[PDB]
RNA sequence: UCGGUUUUUCAACCGGAUCUUUCCUUCUGGCUAACCUGUACUCCUUGUGGGUGCAGGCGAAC
């Protein structure tokens, strides 16, 4: 049963993914009833350079604790499977712009909705397994901003050689240039 | 303001050349006479339902609403019928490059179709001379309720 | 400065600190010019050719100039770990 | 630097960089909040109720797991005092200044330390009335403040 | 002096440093596993207690408080969490 | 009380610079001050800043070149308009060919010549020369 | 080109429309300018150069 875990189900590579996640209900009992109440808000694959492609895995919100607590295995299990690829998942978040001052008062906009909480929570599931220390902006002398993110000198080894991707899949979505680093 | 009664002292009050004839019955008994003041502000159902009286109401009387529209908070409304409306402006001055916070108080009428606290933002518009301080007649009371919905803490 | 027929007006262009990149003044009775040779194989010390380094009196006066020039050698390979960027 | 005293100091806890739960600590958020709840009943204020979860378990702040703070979560059970812990705190404060100028007369430092404690309640009382947590109208005085301590 | 990397600076100087006036704030304090040596049950005892926090079992006294890090009750054994 | 945090800033500043050190640590930090900033550093002012996260206020760290000499914020944020900028240019600024008079206007923060350009005003902030 | 005047190679500078998880107050209607069109397909260099032309319908043109 494929098009049942997939909020609504167009596309190929969405298709793909949930038959992988199906096939992965055949380890049991470390993976399944976690495993099946589980769904996509779509897939978006990114190009980064060297020729991998990353896989941005869109997610409800609510479910989001779940994945979480799955995840690393899984996410492993997929990239066995989906050779050469990284697969993330992030979470589907709203976003709702700046009341302008002309505009109309359609109630309080909630702070997790602003840009910025966005883009911090994105950051965050990004780099799942890894936990976020410090954060650094670096505003250049030519005029554009690289924001820099430290990592624990644990965990490392789950993210390994992504961090070029994992750059590349941030830039897609916002437009912000990111530097990842380990402080020990 | 009126409070209760209507019918309450030595001359009976009722709305000038609006006859009510009492042979032929009619469905509201007495006929109630309202006009909307324009200006794209709305005769209240409180007005047009209500058994009130007032001459000087700018929905069921006779003063027109024109000329100046100003707003403030209110400050007394001790005095029947009527109100005092603080109006906090910025006086500039030039020489000091800043500016001084200054006062003005309104007095300014009150149609018993509205509820009126000390500390409501006022909507408040130019009419015909009313006493000898007031020219100005409440249209819109913007402080609906304050905290009347949930005013006890426990969840 | 410049004038609009574009050359140049200004009697003569000041030398600016190479330590704070302050200018250093015509009665700067404090400030200070130091010369490092271009050193050669063997040693031997190459004649007539040297890297040249400029500092403020103001700096010296404070102390910090030691240091300063320290600095400036480590960015030009005059020696080789001496000062650290990070204190 | 200080409210009443010539004081200057700097003492204070700093909070951490993760508003996450920390690696180490396992249990679960609504555990906390029972316990959280238990003591609540048991008649504690949010601060004392924070150290002991501080000391005895293995919560470091109660946000950073639960969610929430404290005195929220009190609320939502409803249990939330009927005046603010720290204004309370400082009403029987005052309380037992006053019993002790009963007591003996002559005392002018004591007399003077009261003033700046009414001072403070006061400024805590117009706080709390702008925020609307107190009825907006409640005013502190003397033999009321007693019996509101007790 | 005059030049420095105010970003990352030497560990030891950062330590040496007062907490808050560190370059981010972090706390000095610090969590622990205390082994009571009577029964085998593990309590996470905050290392600047204030409270005389006793196992979730017996009443023993692990920690007794004192003006910055608690003191720890000699019979018992601890590990940095 | 901190009642001006870009003031402090500036302030903080224009010592860094006086003393001859090649970087400053700026403690509050803000919007407005990072706009400030980066109009230094269009200008030329001022090196590479960077702003470190406390998830509280900021923390920014600026590299100074040396070539900035004054900063200054002009405090009760006066309403210039637009025909009076030119009277706190002749105040302000050591010449008339250089130098800027920081003014936020509805349009952003720049620059007096930028505003001019535009043809908006505001309220002044600071000054750079 | 008959001391002035038009474009390109180019610039910085000031705007406008958008698309980026983006509404810019919203409709009840008037004119839907226009083709998103395609109803006969061709006045016609071998063509998608070009327009007599009206049922579904983009409305910002008021
Ligand atoms: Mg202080
Ligand atoms: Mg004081
Ligand atoms: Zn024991």
């Amino acid at each position: 049963p494929q098009a049942k875990i997939l909020s609504q189900a167009p596309t190929e590579l969405e298709l793909q993914v949930a038959q992988a996640f199906i096939d992965l209900e055949n380890n049991s009992p470390e993976l399944k009833a976690d495993l099946r109440a589980l769904q996509f808000k779509s897939i978006r694959e990114i190009e980064v350079a060297g020729g991998k492609k990353a896989l941005a895995v869109f997610v409800p919100v609510p479910s989001l604790a779940a994945y979480h607590k799955v995840q690393i295995k899984l996410t492993r299990e997929l990239e066995k499977k989906f050779q050469d690829r990284h697969v993330i998942f992030l979470a589907e978040r709203r976003i709702l712009p700046k009341p302008s001052r002309k505009s109309r008062q359609t109630q309080k906009r909630p702070r997790s909705r602003t840009l910025t909480a966005v883009h911090d929570k994105i950051l965050e599931d990004l780099v799942f397994p890894t936990e976020i220390v410090g954060k650094r902006v670096r505003y250049l002398v030519g005029g554009n901003k690289i924001q820099k993110i430290l990592l624990n000198s644990k965990d490392v080894q789950h993210i390994d050689n992504k961090l070029e991707s994992f750059q590349a899949v941030y830039n897609k979505l916002t437009g912000k240039q990111i530097v990842f680093e380990i402080p020990s | 303001s009126t409070e209760l009664t209507v019918q309450s002292e030595r001359a009976f009050q009722k709305q000038p050349h609006i006859f009510t004839n009492p042979k032929a019955k009619a469905n509201r008994k007495t006929k109630r006479w309202y006009k909307n003041v324009g200006l794209g502000f709305k005769t209240p159902k409180t007005a047009i339902e209500g058994s009130y009286i007032d001459k000087k109401c700018p929905f069921t009387g006779l003063v027109s609403i024109r000329g100046k529209i100003l707003t403030g908070t209110v400050v007394s409304t001790r005095m029947h019928r009527t109100i005092v409306i603080r109006r906090d402006y910025l006086h500039y001055v030039p020489k000091y490059n800043r500016y001084e916070k200054r006062h003005k108080n309104v007095p300014a009428h009150v149609s018993p179709a509205f509820r009126v606290q000390v500390g409501d933002i006022v909507t408040v518009g130019q009419c015909r001379p009313i006493s000898k301080t007031v020219r100005f007649n409440v249209l819109k009371v913007a402080s609906a309720t304050g905290k009347a919905n949930k005013q006890f803490a426990k969840f | 400065m410049e004038n609009d027929k574009g050359q140049l007006v200004e009697l003569y262009v000041p030398r600016k600190c190479s330590a704070t990149n302050r200018i250093i003044k015509a009665k700067d009775h404090s400030s200070v010019q130091i010369n490092i040779a271009q050193v050669d194989e063997e040693g031997r010390a190459i004649p007539g050719e040297y890297v040249t380094y400029a500092l403020s009196g103001y700096i010296r006066a404070r102390g910090e100039a030691d240091d300063s020039l320290n600095r400036l050698a480590q960015q030009d390979g005059l020696l080789k770990n001496v000062w650290s960027y990070s204190r | 630097g200080r409210m009443h005293s010539k004081g200057k100091g700097m003492s204070s806890s700093a909070i951490p960089y993760s508003r996450n739960a920390p690696a180490w600590f396992k249990g679960s958020s609504d555990g906390v909040v029972e316990q959280i709840i238990k003591y609540a009943r048991k008649g504690l204020t949010p601060s004392q109720i924070g150290v002991l979860l501080r000391d005895a378990h293995g919560v470091t702040q109660a946000k950073v797991i639960t969610g929430n703070k404290i005195l929220r979560i009190l609320k939502s059970n409803g249990l939330a005092p009927e005046i603010p812990e720290d204004l309370y705190f400082l009403i029987k404060k005052a309380v037992s200044v006053r019993k002790h100028l009963e007591r003996n007369r002559k005392d002018k430092d004591a007399k003077f330390r009261l003033i700046l404690i009414e001072s403070r309640i006061h400024r805590l009382a117009r706080y709390y009335r702008t925020v609307s947590v107190l009825p907006p109208n409640w005013k502190y005085e003397s033999a009321t403040a007693s019996a509101l301590v007790n | 002096v005059l030049v420095q990397d105010l970003l990352h600076p030497t560990a030891a100087s950062e330590a040496r440093k007062h907490k808050l006036k560190t370059l981010v704030q972090s706390p000095r304090s610090h969590f622990l596993d205390v082994k009571c040596p009577g029964c085998l049950n593990i309590t996470t005892v905050f290392s600047h207690a204030q409270t005389a926090v006793t196992c979730e079992s017996c009443s023993t006294v692990l920690c007794t408080p004192t003006g910055g890090k608690a003191k720890l009750s000699e019979g018992t054994s601890f590990r940095r969490k | 009380t901190r009642t001006s945090v870009l003031a402090d800033a500036l302030n903080a500043i224009n010592n860094a610079e006086k003393t001859g050190k090649r970087q400053v640590l700026i403690r509050p930090s803000s919007k407005v001050i990072i706009k400030f900033l980066q109009v230094m550093q269009k200008h030329g002012y001022i090196g590479e800043f960077e702003y470190i996260d406390d998830h509280r206020s900021g923390k920014i760290v600026v590299q100074l070149n040396g070539r900035l000499n004054k900063c200054g914020v002009i405090s009760p944020r006066f309403n210039v308009k637009i025909a009076d900028v030119e009277k706190w240019t002749a105040n302000l600024l050591p010449a008339r060919q250089f130098g800027y008079v920081i003014l936020t206007t509805s349009a952003g923060i720049m620059d007096h010549e930028e505003a001019h350009r535009k043809h908006v005003s505001g309220k002044i902030l600071g000054f750079v020369y």
